[PDB]
């Protein structure tokens, strides 16, 4: 049994969306990360346990200006990741929008998990994780604090986007 | 006839952009596949593939 | 008006951006179609 | 030892993906489809005693890519600027990208011009000498080609590859 999907990053610039995937995809991390142009693309396949599980990876770019284009990675996805960064509360607004953005405009099945990055960064935490998980739990997001550094809940995330995938 | 022919200017604007961006992404699925690729014959034909 | 101005400007900055981006894909494909061995291309994929 | 890059100009449907498959690949279709943005190919070929890659930007040219074109031909050293000689507009147009570049490009750029098509001599709307002429006012390598016979496209690339310092 092969399932392969087509899966998308979202995030305001600068919260290691691409961090993530060089994590997940190539078990790297750059500490001097450049800022995406336009978007990346990465596969990957993992297997639960069974069954074959591809994984179609869009990292976009982050800054405003790309805004207008995400559709044209998002549309016809069936699983999403919102990425924050956690010393940022502003990143986690901006974050809360790509949400109500892919709740009205993407396929009503998509798996949407919801990344509280940075996490190994809690020096400076300005985003309290009762408040994101809360936040998580009404919208129905898989959330989950991670660390593209550490590596921390990093393949799980993924690997819980795969299996909560109808 | 300021905001007039400036409307259109965007709009071929947008056109063009939207052609650059299935243009990267139809390369970037292409760099991929032959990331994946197992035999140099494998990807010969990837890259004979269409776009 | 002065939004649409300004509007167009973000527009074709995006538009170089993808421009600029499709010109490296290709040019690293380039070098791909004439790698000798799965070598070069693995250590051109980086 | 040398390596340099090349544009090819020219309103649409004039040859320029044609031209370019023919150097690169001796391949021509009768209904190549037109070109999005831009295609790149290289094509080392060595002169007589020494190596020259020819870096070959292709570009689209329906005229909603007009504006672009300076991003493909800034730091060129050469470009090729085509026309269908059974298009007498396609000349018109090619006599303009002449003096973009002339104007634009860098200074010392060499500059061809290709009589394209010159297979169907049978429709010619453009002459040969109205055309030789004003190549020489503006010091342009001119010279009439065919992708579908390979008339002339290993020349112009090599006269191009000659002329350049
Ligand atoms: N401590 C830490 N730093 C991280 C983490 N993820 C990314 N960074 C850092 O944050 C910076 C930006 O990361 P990057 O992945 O480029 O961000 P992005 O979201 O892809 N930016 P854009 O959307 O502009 O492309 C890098 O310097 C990187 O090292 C993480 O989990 N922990
Ligand atoms: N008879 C003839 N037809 C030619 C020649 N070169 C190209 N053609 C024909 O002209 C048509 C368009 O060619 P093409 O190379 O796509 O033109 P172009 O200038 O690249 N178009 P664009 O700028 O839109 O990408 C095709 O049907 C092709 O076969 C030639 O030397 N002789
Ligand atoms: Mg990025
Ligand atoms: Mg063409």
């Amino acid at each position: 049994k092969i399932c392969q999907f087509k899966l998308v990053l979202l995030g305001e610039s600068a919260v290691g969306k691409s961090s993530l995937v060089l994590r997940f995809v190539k078990g790297q991390f750059h500490e001097f990360q450049e800022s995406t142009i336009g978007a990346a693309f990465l596969t990957q396949t993992v297997c639960l346990d069974d069954t074959t599980v591809k994984f179609e990876i869009w990292d976009t770019a982050g800054q405003e200006r790309y805004h207008s284009l995400a559709p044209m990675y998002y549309r016809g996805a069936q699983a999403a990741i919102v990425v924050y960064d956690i010393t940022n509360e502003e990143s986690f607004a901006r974050a809360k929008n790509w949400v109500k953005e892919l709740q009205r405009q993407a396929s009503p099945n998509i798996v949407i998990a919801l990344s509280g990055n940075k996490a190994d960064l809690a020096n400076k935490r300005a985003v309290d994780f009762q408040e994101a998980q809360s936040y998580a739990d009404d919208n129905s997001l898989l959330f989950m604090e991670t660390s593209a550094k550490t590596s921390m809940n990093v393949n799980e995330i993924f690997m819980a986007i795969a299996k909560k995938l109808p | 006839n300021k905001a007039q022919r400036l409307q259109t200017e965007l709009d071929v604007s947008e056109q063009v952009q939207r052609d650059f961006v299935k243009l990267s992404q139809t390369l970037q699925v292409q760099l991929e596949r032959i990331r994946q690729a197992d035999s140099l014959e494998r990807i010969r034909a990837i890259l004979n593939d269409t776009k």
